[PDB]
């Protein structure tokens, strides 16, 4: 009888919920992602910016080795930060920049100890002694504390900016503000299932909520525009236009862009030249009956206008299927089952031509991210296709078999929301650490070419990545471990930006201390990019072995070194570690580590990529789905309903219950479900009146489809991509599909099936 | 009078024989220091001639194959007649079964020795006009290189096929009557495409499209593009040059036809403002520090794109030619444009070549509209693709042509072994030709012998023509009777001819051997045909017929058309490519140009090309075919000094009388010359007196005959 992931989330959020989290503390144990709080800064990073699998580091690199607990930090660096939450600083150090120690080369933070009446200060990183600048100097108190601690955000505050100058700039001179470049495929796929006009109908709209600062009256960001199917058609939209010009390249082989001015214009300016191209192209290839079409080649393009401008820049592709027009990036229908036993499984999770790797390099070297909205029927190799998208940073969107009466509203809502999200440009992310450990390896959508810069085109405040730290040498309980990460990029506004995270951890020698400082929702979170990294290097029985070894090592290790004697009956699972093994279990159960039977491979690709991105708060949600009852739904008097295991043992045939895990939510019937409730949501009198295929929002119901979309509403709340709807009717239905969410079935082997395996081989251990 | 017979067959047949009189055997032949040789202008004007609607009855042997004409005997009982050529019986068409010795038709009267045929191939294919425009040049040309375009384009006929490329940095293929968007497209202007590639590319079928459109349904939009059009935006740096991809936009332009419309008449007009400088076709380099190609460049071997160069233009020549179609050239500029290295584009089709310093200059305008001068039907003076047959008596055979031609390689029994120039060969195609249009054919000797002249063109207004020549000339025993065949002797045309052959010299890999050549012959020919004792240089007397040839040779040596260091690499190709595309008439005035002088005291009348004939109280005005000069004798006081006065009436007019012909000749003659006003001290009066072992070195015209004199007598 083990808690359940419920009763812990629940638990954590009576004790901690409507409470002011003050990161004052340096080992400090922040709450659980699962729990809405209050958090007040107070020298120390927010939980929303970073998390960490422990918070407290063990000191020596033998007591790590022991209880083999991986030390990791999941930074989201521009996550969005509630309105009643203090925002960041903007510090400006004039013209020499931002004060860095001179070997450390950490920027000033609250970890500096100023000592020697404030003229010089000792780097709390690698205890380096600086001079202070001259006009940077100030007094100290008794304590030493500089009179301007709490005046000064870059000494009393955890996360604040710094303005960079110029000698942190390509070329060294002041970048330019980003472009927006717009790409549709053509081909008769997209025509006929009405997209194109779509996107050009729609886009009209768009437009206008192009990103801007406060600072600024209209959009520094330009927007360029281009068509293709398996030829490129780009288009001279100047302002000083009464029609559009078109430019139709046919040199795939050695693609160029045929432009440079009315290709990337201000769109206020080209307004009406723009609406009159986007009137257009629905018509112009309305009778389009080609099939094939290229990729690499519109990347490769996008990339190179980028260029051109001397510019950073954002493409947002529209794509239909798979590219089979000679070329290069050409890919084949390679769909063949080596996946389990082969030791070569990995080769399915690859991308096929070797140029995507060296464009994806490319683009990220010219600050070009590329976001992909991708609306297959049949197979397309997601491993190819998005493999730019991931490297250069980018999102993408995946819309299996799309149908404009269903999925048009879902669609819309992704690319508004990819839009207007909080965008970065041609970033860098450093993260530098105290003596005695160092980063080791990264995980999210990221390149990265030598071992410490992490090179990222674009970045969202929904990305995250995922840092791995290894031990250098001795730390010292006494002052611990530090943190600082720290993200160069270029602001939509054209401006040179440093965006700065310090966290402290305290250290210890005692093992106790190191597991009463662990968290689940974030050591799941770095298992799983470790595992779905590793799924492209090696078999996934090794994984999987790995893992559940690893596993059991972390929980013998406490047992035979924490806990207080017990009997050998007992398995033992520290409070930390409460829920691990459930997590843990539904990670093996994951698509994208188990089985061929009835799962594309394009699915177990898309999967692998949507994680790698994640932050602690979304990492939990898609592993362990949130199961909500609705039948038993308080009326007009509503907060969220309370979660429910999930297990079809929690289901009634009376019920109606609401499944989500951040990507998709099914709405499920059971056959006894109460005729009152599915008249009062689905406007049908009886339960075999509805139909499955109609997976549309309905809204008639005033009592209880107000209230039934109204937690729809708070669910996605917090989510980024908009969740694809699907009813399911009880018995005989698409609930396979369903099924396969309830994550603590057997499906593999069950929840108490893995227990029971943790438990044979914490003995095996002995 | 012969020179009665020269005129009446020249003006009757197009023809102009070096010898009106042939020997009747091939040593003779051989010691006569002119070949038997003729220039041929297959289209020559003739307004009095009907064109026959039917078609020209042939003889039935397959090697023969010549043409009804008048030599064929007829035997008008048994319906047969006699080819002149191959000696074969042959039947008539049951359709002439009325014809009699009086009722005859009309390929067989000798006023019809030359005749046009109208043919029934069944397709009426309209004319295409491909424009070619260079738009790296200042607004100024560019605006008027676009009014130049909008004026030709309201000439096309209602059918023609009109189609657009423009290019730069880039390549562009326009998409004609594409409304509500203007569309077009891309190439890079530094990669070559062969026709398969650009036929894929720009998705279209194999062999009006959506590139090439009637000018009646797109004149509207056509004008609106070409109003819209400016120049390329990509900027020029500082002491460099502009990237102009001549070369690729060519091999764009002859594949975009090759692919769509092959074998048929077809302009390719490019119209270019500058040397290409993105290669292929690269005539320099990008950079202004280096200048372009000189002639002692190109002679030191420092010009390292001229090899390359031509051998992309040469290629693409030999492409167009095969395919049928015409390429032209228009370049105007302040400097070269690679006329050396594209030469072979106008030359080997029936291209126009016209030099320039601007778009917007009175000369260009003027010139680009004489070439679609129409008819006096309203059809164009231009005839496309043509195959120029030509049968001899078995005592002759065809050495090859000089001229606007290329060889079509069919073998038989008129080919000559030993080949001259464009040998080799039977036929020729000219893809372009008017009727000024002059070729040179050489002959070889092994009752009278005869020649035919076939040439089956495409007339404007899509009429499929065949145009016969038949021509006969005497038989003679130069053992008995050299004076008969020294009578028939054309030193007129016999001058040209062997100038044609002297300047096809100068291309191939001989060098200044050709002065030393051209004066052996002159020699020879003085030996031959000259009355003096052995040894007395004054004793020595020219005939009538022949005393003008040595002058013509003394005009030629030191002409610009074999003395080229003193004009540009393109000046030089300009020059060769118009004097091998002449008639005898124009081809005379430039090797020996026309020298007029007006006075008080007679009208006026031509003068000596000397420094003598200028003189103080004389205006000459000279004649190059390139350029028209008028000098004012030192009455140059009399102008300065203003004598407007109503007194002096006569003085207006004689300032007037040689401006008025000038006036004249800069409407009539299609490469409109360069006009120079000068006088007595003038800056411009450069231009005259330069117009004014080897043989000898630039030296006056009586040391010329001098040393000729005393040589042809030892
Ligand atoms: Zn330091
Ligand atoms: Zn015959």
């Amino acid at each position: 009888a083990m808690g359940s992931p419920i009763q812990v989330i629940e638990n954590d959020r009576a004790s901690r919920g409507g409470q002011v989290y003050a990161t004052n503390t340096r080992g400090q144990i922040p709450p659980l992602v699962t729990t809405d709080c209050m958090i007040q800064d107070q020298g120390n990073a927010s939980p929303r910016f970073i998390r960490c699998t422990t918070y407290c580091f063990p000191c020596t690199s033998d007591m790590a080795k022991q209880a083999q607990i991986p030390l990791a930090a999941v930074i989201k660096p521009f996550a969005t930060i509630p309105s009643n939450e203090s925002p960041l600083y903007l510090v400006n150090h004039g013209e020499s920049g931002p004060v860095r120690c001179n070997r450390c080369k950490a920027y000033m933070c609250p970890f500096m100890q100023f000592i020697e009446g404030g003229r010089r200060y000792q780097c709390g990183f690698c205890n380096c002694v600086n001079d202070v600048p001259p006009f940077y100097f100030q007094h100290l108190d008794h304590i030493g504390r500089r009179l301007d601690h709490y005046e000064k955000p870059e000494l009393s505050l955890g996360s604040y900016e710094y303005v960079a100058t110029l000698d942190y700039c390509r070329k060294s001179k002041p970048p330019n503000p980003p472009a927006f470049i717009f790409m549709i495929d053509v081909s008769y796929s997209n025509i006929k299932n009405g997209l194109v006009k779509l996107i050009c109908e729609e886009l009209k709209t768009m437009l206008e909520k192009i990103p801007k600062e406060e600072q600024e009256e209209t959009s520094a960001i330009r927007v360029g525009f281009i068509t293709y199917n398996k030829v490129l058609h780009f288009f001279n939209v100047k302002s000083n236009l009464a029609q559009p010009q078109m430019m139709v390249v046919t040199d795939v082989g050695e693609v160029f862009v045929p432009l440079l001015d009315g290709f990337l214009v201000n769109y206020q300016e080209s307004q009406s030249v723009i609406h009159n191209l986007l009137d257009q192209i629905p018509d112009m290839f309305a009778d389009s009956n080609e099939n094939e079409t290229v990729f690499a080649p519109v990347i490769q393009a996008g990339m190179e206008a980028l260029k051109a401008a001397d510019c950073p820049g954002k493409l947002f592709i529209f794509h239909s299927s798979l590219p089979t027009a000679e070329a290069p990036g050409k890919l084949k229908n390679r769909d063949d089952k080596k996946l389990v036993n082969t030791d070569k499984e990995k080769i399915l999770f690859q991308p096929q031509t070797n140029v995507y790797d060296s464009l994806a390099k490319d683009c990220v070297a010219h600050g070009c991210s590329v976001t992909l909205f991708l609306f297959p029927s049949q197979y397309v190799d997601v491993a190819s296709l998005g493999l730019v998208p991931q490297l250069t940073g980018g999102t993408l969107y995946k819309y299996n078999n799309f149908q404009m009466h269903l999925d048009r509203q879902q669609f819309l809502n992704d690319l508004r929301n990819d839009i207007e999200k909080k965008i970065g440009f041609d970033a860098i992310m450093r993260v530098r650490t105290s003596t005695g450990f160092r980063a080791t390896d990264f995980f999210g959508g990221i390149l990265m070419n030598n071992t410490t810069d992490v090179e990222m085109a674009a970045i969202d405040c929904d990305k995250a990545v995922t840092v791995e730290f290894k031990h250098d040498d001795k730390l010292s309980e006494d002052s611990g471990a530090l943190i600082q990460c720290a993200v160069l990029y270029t602001t939509i506004s054209g401006q040179r930006r440093l965006r700065i995270h310090n966290l402290g951890l305290n250290c210890s020698s005692q093992l106790a201390d190191l597991y009463k400082s662990c968290e689940t929702d974030a050591l799941i979170n770095f298992f799983a990019k470790s595992a779905f990294k590793a799924v492209l290097h090696q078999p996934l029985k090794v994984i999987r072995e790995i893992l559940v070894n690893q596993t059991a090592h972390m929980l013998a290790c406490y047992r035979k070194n924490c806990a207080s004697p017990s009997a050998a009956s007992q398995l033992i699972l520290p409070d930390s570690m409460k829920v691990l093994p459930v997590y843990m279990n539904c990670l093996l159960k994951n698509c994208v580590l188990l089985s061929r039977p009835e799962i594309s491979t394009d699915e177990r690709a898309y999967q692998r990529q949507l994680v790698m991105t994640m932050g602690v708060a979304d990492s939990q949600l898609f592993f362990y789905p949130q199961l909500l009852p609705i039948h038993t739904l308080d009326v007009k008097s509503t907060m969220l309903p309370a979660a429910v295991r999930c297990s079809e043992s929690r289901l009634s045939e009376e019920g109606i219950f609401l499944l989500a895990n951040g990507l998709h939510m099914f709405l499920w019937l059971g056959v006894s479900s109460p005729p009152e409730l599915i008249q009062g949501i689905f406007n049908v009198p009886s339960f075999a009146h509805i139909n499955t295929d109609m997976t549309l929002l309905p809204e008639v119901g005033n009592p209880y489809s107000q209230q039934l979309r109204m937690i729809m509403g708070i669910i996605q709340q917090k989510r980024p991509y908009s969740m694809k709807l699907t009813i399911v009717k009880q018995r005989e239905q698409p609930e396979m599909v369903f099924r396969q969410f309830l994550v603590e079935d057997k499906g593999g082997s069950s929840y108490v099936d893995f227990l029971c395996c943790v438990h044979k081989e914490i003995c095996q251990l002995l | 009078t012969y020179l009665e017979f020269i005129q009446q067959n020249e003006e009757r047949d197009g023809v102009r024989f070096s010898w009106n009189v042939w020997p009747s055997s091939r040593l003779e032949a051989t010691r006569m220091v002119v070949p038997v040789a003729a220039l041929f202008t297959p289209l020559k004007e003739r307004p009095d001639l009907p064109p026959i609607q039917y078609e020209p009855v042939l003889c039935s042997r397959t090697t023969c194959r010549a043409v009804l004409n008048p030599l064929c005997q007829v035997d008008y009982r048994a319906k047969l007649w006699a080819c002149n050529f191959c000696y074969q019986r042959n039947q008539f068409p049951p359709s002439y079964a009325g014809i009699s010795e009086l009722n005859q038709p009309a390929e067989l009267l000798p006023q019809f020795s030359s005749i046009e045929y109208v043919v029934l191939r069944g397709p009426q294919m309209p004319l295409i006009f491909l424009y070619v425009v260079d738009t790296c040049m200042e607004d100024e040309d560019l605006q008027a290189l676009k009014e130049s375009m909008q004026m030709s384009l309201s000439l096309l006929p209602p059918t023609a096929l009109v189609g657009l490329i423009t290019f730069g940095r880039m390549v562009q293929v326009h998409e004609l009557g594409c409304e509500g968007i203007s569309k077009s497209y891309v190439f890079r202007g530094t990669k070559d495409l062969s026709a398969k590639q650009l036929q894929e590319m720009l998705g279209l079928s194999k062999v009006s499209n959506r590139f090439l459109q009637p000018v009646q349904k797109i004149d509207m939009n056509l004008t609106d593009l070409l109003g819209e059009l400016q120049r390329d935006p990509w900027p020029v740096p500082q002491g460099k040059r502009p990237l102009r991809s001549s070369g690729v936009a060519l091999s764009i332009a002859v594949g975009l036809l090759e692919c769509t419309f092959p074998n048929t008449g077809a302009r390719i007009m490019m119209f270019i403002g500058g040397p290409a400088t993105q290669g292929p076709g690269m005539v320099v380099g990008d950079e202004l520090k280096t200048p372009i190609r000189s002639w002692h460049d190109i002679d030191k071997d420092n010009a390292k794109y001229v090899k390359k160069g031509t051998k992309h233009f040469e290629a693409l020549a030999n492409r167009a030619a095969t395919t049928g179609h015409v390429i032209d050239i228009y370049a105007c500029a302040l400097d070269q444009t690679g006329l050396l290295e594209m030469k072979c584009c106008p030359n080997l089709t029936g291209g126009y070549m016209v030099m320039g310093d601007s778009f917007n200059t009175s000369l260009f305008k003027q010139t680009f509209q004489r070439v679609f001068t129409k008819d006096m039907h309203g059809q164009f003076k231009m005839g496309f693709g043509g195959t120029l047959e030509i049968k001899t008596s078995r005592e002759i055979k065809i050495s090859g042509a000089i001229g606007p031609c290329v060889s079509l390689n069919s073998k038989g029994p008129c080919v000559s072994e030993n080949e001259i120039g464009t040998g080799g060969t039977c036929q020729w195609k000219i893809c372009g030709l008017s009727p000024t249009t002059t070729l040179a054919i050489y002959f070889e000797v092994v009752g009278r012998g005869a020649i035919q002249f076939v040439t089956q063109y495409q007339h404007s207004s899509g009429q499929r023509r065949i145009r016969v020549t038949t021509i006969a000339r005497n038989w003679a025993d130069a053992q008995t009777q050299i004076q008969n065949i020294a009578a028939s002797f054309d030193q007129e045309a016999a001058a040209i001819l062997m100038a044609r052959l002297a300047i096809y010299r100068a291309e191939t890999e001989e060098g200044p051997d050709v002065l030393r050549w051209l004066d052996r012959q002159l020699i020879r020919l003085c030996q031959k045909f000259g009355e003096y004792h052995k040894d007395d240089p004054s004793s020595f007397r020219f005939s009538e017929t022949f005393s003008l040839y040595p002058q013509f040779m003394f005009h030629l040596r030191r002409s610009s058309f074999l003395q080229v260091f003193n004009n540009s690499p393109d000046e030089s190709s300009y020059y060769r490519h118009h004097f091998m595309r002449q008639d005898l008439t124009q081809s005379l005035i430039m090797i020996q140009p026309i020298l007029y002088a007006y006075s008080f005291s007679g009208p006026p009348e031509p003068v000596l090309l000397d420094s003598s004939s200028i003189l103080a109280d004389r205006i000459l005005l000279m004649d190059t075919f390139f350029q028209i000069l008028i000098y004012h004798g030192e009455i140059a006081q009399w102008r300065k000094s203003g004598y407007d006065m109503p007194e002096y009436e006569n003085f207006r007019h004689l300032l007037q009388a040689p401006v008025d012909d000038a006036q004249e000749i800069l409407h009539s003659r299609f490469p409109m010359p360069r006009y120079i006003d000068t006088e007595h001290g003038g800056s411009q009066a450069r231009f005259l007196l330069s117009k004014v072992p080897i043989l000898t070195d630039d030296v006056s015209l009586q040391v010329f005959m001098d040393h000729l004199k005393k040589l042809a007598v030892s």
